[PDB]
């Protein structure tokens, strides 16, 4: 629930050889980008810096492109000692969320290959088995450097929860608002003989959570296979909900959307 | 090593001669190298614009491919991705 | 900001200084150094003392005095010998900070020597090669004495500068001071700085 | 340690010179600090894995470039009088190779005293002097003080030294930690330095001891433009000598 979150991807090929993207997002919202090559943060909308001075917002992107900037040079470093394979990919993610209830919970964590590696917990080590012997290893030396940590304790339970709460506050307006959703209705191949596919799509709405089901009239059809909520640019998302049905019971069927834009104004679609 | 799910689909229902969106959604991949073009007819249109890179809890990468198109009755618009996982490109056709 | 409130410190030989800085950073989790620069330039690093290191960090004989509660941290130098007359700049870094140090206003620190017997004089030296050209020195006094520019633009009078000698043991401030005006006689060189009455003359 | 050649640099408002800073400890981060006249020092530039970090809004003038990892060089050209002072070039640690200990100390170097000039014209070689004893002092003190004189030099950077039968000393030696200038209020002053040494009269009075003060004077190159009938004011040494 509303977990700001700043996210990290490191890909090294050969012993000089790494790039390194990162971005800060609210909840899927990217807010802040990263220009690597100059270190430069690009903040994506009016509302990014929440109630932050600007001079606290230059200290922390400093940080930022310090740590971006030397991040590749100490991995490739310590690849020799931990037997690192090229090429390989580094993920991490840092951030604070907001649980229902005023309670912020600050997390970060990190994954090699795709693997979960490490992550922390006030401000500790923490790693995980899948990343197995190497992890421990790494988090030991990590546990030696008390500066580093207390950096990322500070950013982390200090910073982080007052920024989250600024940038609530401040993108109130474009955090908060509702779009109708528009909806149609489409055919589909089916597998089977005599046989068909009904597909309602729902697309334009804001906030994600909404209910669309296929029913008959108000019989509680079953059958309705909701896809993944796919992301839609312009910050709106879209969904399609698939019913297999056999022709002839076509008749007496509408899939019907709720959303809280809707302020109860069910949509219904009929075919 | 996951290979990629790609979905297509529009912002808006498919008509004639209107001004419309076409996303392409890759999703739930991983190493990050990538490649994703927007095919009409076969050839590349050039003119699109992809977001910054995000990962799920999974570690799994996702990313989408949108532009700017005006569907007719005659054209052809699908999505080639490419993918260490995937030894051919793969199309997945757009659908009306 | 780092403020070291003070325009310059003087101290005798073989005792000890307490030079202040005072900061105003409410952040925790920070490093205190303090740096020296001697009148060529270059800066020395001195001590350093981290925020959470619950101890005064000593070095050498130079201590600290750092309260953490009162936001202050006095260097402190014990047992000053004529070597330790330089800047003294007090600079803090942050774990969040500027990445880089941060230096306050300085403070001049000036250790005087302690005179056993003072002799103060005024001497005329005559040059080397052209009689008519001359300086003449005032040497052999005391440390508390200050000696002051001439209110004339013309005159020029150096600095008490102390001069020491490792062979004899030997410590003697002096100040010299030469013009091109012709009725410029050091019978009344020095009469805008204060004399002392014994100043012997030739 | 750091090296920051060149030591002493006096530019013109059009020609183009470099600062060359290097450091084989192979810390990570590299600085740039500018300290003016009796302030404390101020960043300009930092250099964190051989990019640039941080730039203090410093104008386009000075190009600062970093090509190896144990190198940063700082390029001027067609800079301003008010850009004059002394440039420090510092060197520290950075994460995961500093060590446990997370102190990150600077280490600075010898700075630079960057002189720059809009006239040409105003650069003086010292001429310097050098008075004999009193016959006062000697008679009293036992002690005999000599005295050199380096006067109506500019700009203010000159290295004074005392030569003793043909052997640099340091006992007994004092001179004055900054130059005085000879016309004050105005802002071409030209300056004047002092210095003094002391030894016992016995020294002085053997007549065949050889006292030397020795000015290094640090001022034009030899590359730059001269067109006065006055001799160029490359530097130099000037020296003036003593007899018992
Ligand atoms: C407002 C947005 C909210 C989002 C919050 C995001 C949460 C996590 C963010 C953490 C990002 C990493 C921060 C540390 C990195 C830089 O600070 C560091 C640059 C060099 C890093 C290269 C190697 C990194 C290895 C991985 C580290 C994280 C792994 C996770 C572990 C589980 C840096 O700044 O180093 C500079 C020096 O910082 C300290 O020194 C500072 O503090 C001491 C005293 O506290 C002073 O003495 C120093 O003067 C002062 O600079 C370190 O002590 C020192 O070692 C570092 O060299
Ligand atoms: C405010 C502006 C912010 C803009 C966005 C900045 C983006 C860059 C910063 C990203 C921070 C990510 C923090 C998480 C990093 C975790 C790295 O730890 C690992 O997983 C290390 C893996 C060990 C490999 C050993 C070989
Ligand atoms: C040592 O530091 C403490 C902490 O403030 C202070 O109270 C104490 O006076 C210091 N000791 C000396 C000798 O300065
Ligand atoms: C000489 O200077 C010192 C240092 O400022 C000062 O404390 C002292 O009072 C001065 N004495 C006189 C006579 O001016
Ligand atoms: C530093 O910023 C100023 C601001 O205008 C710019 O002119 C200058 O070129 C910058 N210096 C570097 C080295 O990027």
């Amino acid at each position: 629930p509303t977990s700001f979150h700043v996210i990290q991807t490191s890909s090294f090929t050969n012993s000089t050889w790494a790039q390194t993207q990162g971005s800060g997002w609210l909840d899927d919202l990217q807010i802040h980008g990263w220009d690597s090559d100059s270190g430069t943060a690009i903040f994506l909308k009016p509302w990014s810096k929440g109630n932050f001075s600007d001079k606290e917002v230059a200290e922390l992107e400093e940080i930022f492109r310090v740590y971006i900037f030397g991040f590749a040079r100490e991995v490739q470093d310590f690849a020799g000692d931990f037997q690192m394979k090229y090429p390989f990919e580094i993920q991490g993610i840092a951030g604070c969320e907001l649980h229902s209830g005023g309670a912020i919970v600050s997390f970060l964590r990190g994954a090699l290959g795709g693997l979960d590696f490490l992550s922390v917990k006030n401000a500790s080590c923490v790693p995980s088995p899948e990343g197995g012997s190497r992890a421990q290893k790494f988090c030991a030396l990590i546990i030696q450097y008390q500066g580093i940590m207390e950096t990322v304790r500070i950013l982390l339970y200090e910073t982080c929860p007052r920024y989250l709460l600024g940038v609530l506050n401040a993108g109130k307006a474009d955090l908060q608002r509702q779009v109708k959703p528009e909806a149609w209705l489409s055919s589909g191949p089916s597998p089977g003989p005599g046989r068909l596919q009904l597909v309602c799509h729902v697309s334009g709405f804001y906030p994600k959570p909404v209910w669309v089901m296929w029913m008959r009239g108000e019989q509680e059809q079953q059958g309705t296979q909701l896809g993944d909520i796919l992301p839609n640019a312009n910050w709106t998302w879209y969904l399609r909900a698939t019913l297999d049905v056999a022709d002839g019971e076509a008749a007496g069927l509408s899939c019907r959307v709720k959303h809280s834009s809707l302020e109860g104004q069910d949509i219904i679609l009929y075919w | 090593q996951r290979t990629p799910k790609i979905q297509v689909y529009s912002r808006h229902p498919a008509e004639n001669g209107k001004s419309n969106f076409l996303n392409c959604y890759v999703s739930g991949f991983h190493p990050s190298d990538i490649e994703v073009d927007l095919l009409k007819n076969g050839e590349r249109i050039e003119k699109v614009e992809h977001s910054d890179l995000s990962f799920s809890k999974d570690w799994s990468f996702y990313l989408l491919y949108y532009t700017e198109f005006t569907p007719t009755e005659k054209d052809e618009y699908a999505c080639r991705v490419n993918h260490v996982t995937l030894s051919q490109p793969k199309i997945v056709k757009w659908d009306r | 900001k780092i403020t070291q409130t003070q325009p310059g410190m003087f101290v005798q030989e073989k005792e000890a200084v307490t030079l202040d800085c005072t900061y105003d950073t409410s952040d925790q989790s920070y490093g205190l150094f303090w740096y020296k620069q001697p009148s060529s330039g270059e800066m020395i690093f001195l001590i350093y003392q981290g925020s959470y290191d619950e101890q005064n960090a000593t070095e050498g004989r130079y201590s600290l005095n750092f309260q953490k509660a009162r936001k202050s941290a006095n260097l402190v130098i014990s047992a000053s010998q004529l070597g330790d007359s330089a800047m003294y700049f007090c600079a803090m870094r942050r774990n969040t900070g500027r990445r880089a140090l941060t230096f306050g206003s300085g403070t001049r620190l000036q250790v005087q020597p302690n005179i056993q017997n003072p002799d103060p004089a005024v001497y005329q030296l005559r040059d080397s090669k052209s009689s008519d050209k001359f300086v003449c020195l005032f040497t052999d006094f005391d440390s508390q004495i200050n000696v002051s520019q001439s209110k004339d633009s013309d005159v020029y009078i150096t600095d008490k500068c102390v001069l020491d000698m490792r062979s004899m043991d030997f410590k003697s401030n002096s100040a010299v001071a030469w013009s091109n005006k012709s009725d410029f006689t050091c019978a009344n060189a020095f009469n805008n700085s204060i004399i002392p009455e014994d100043t012997f003359f030739p | 340690e750091v090296t920051q050649t060149p030591k002493h640099l006096v530019m013109g408002m059009t020609n183009k010179k470099s600062l060359k800073c290097e450091q084989h400890m192979g810390h990570r981060a590299m600085y740039w600090y500018k300290q003016k006249a009796k302030k404390p020092p101020e960043l300009m530039f930092v250099y964190s894995y051989e990019k640039l970090s941080i730039n203090e809004s410093v104008p386009s003038r000075f190009s600062p470039e970093c090509p190896n990892s144990s190198l940063l060089n700082l390029h001027l050209h067609a800079l301003q009088p008010e850009d004059s002072a002394l440039y420090l070039c510092a060197s520290s640690h950075l994460g995961l190779a500093g060590g446990i200990d997370g102190t990150d100390t600077q280490y600075f170097g010898p700075g630079t005293r960057l002189t720059v000039l809009e006239d040409l014209k105003n650069v003086f070689p010292p001429e310097v002097a050098v008075f004999e004893p009193s016959k006062a002092e000697i008679s009293r003190t036992q002690k005999a003080t000599l005295v050199c004189l380096a006067t109506g030099f500019y700009p203010p950077h000159v290295e004074l030294s005392w030569w003793v039968n043909g052997k640099e000393v340091h006992d007994g030696v004092c001179t004055d930690p900054q130059p005085l200038k000879e016309q004050p209020a105005l802002n071409d002053s030209r300056y004047a330095l002092s210095s003094r040494l002391r030894v016992s009269a016995t020294f002085w009075q053997d007549p065949r001891n050889h006292f030397r003060c020795q000015v290094q004077f640090y001022g034009l190159s030899e590359n730059d433009e001269w067109t006065q009938d006055r001799a160029k004011p490359v530097t130099q040494i000037v020296s003036a000598e003593a007899w018992g």
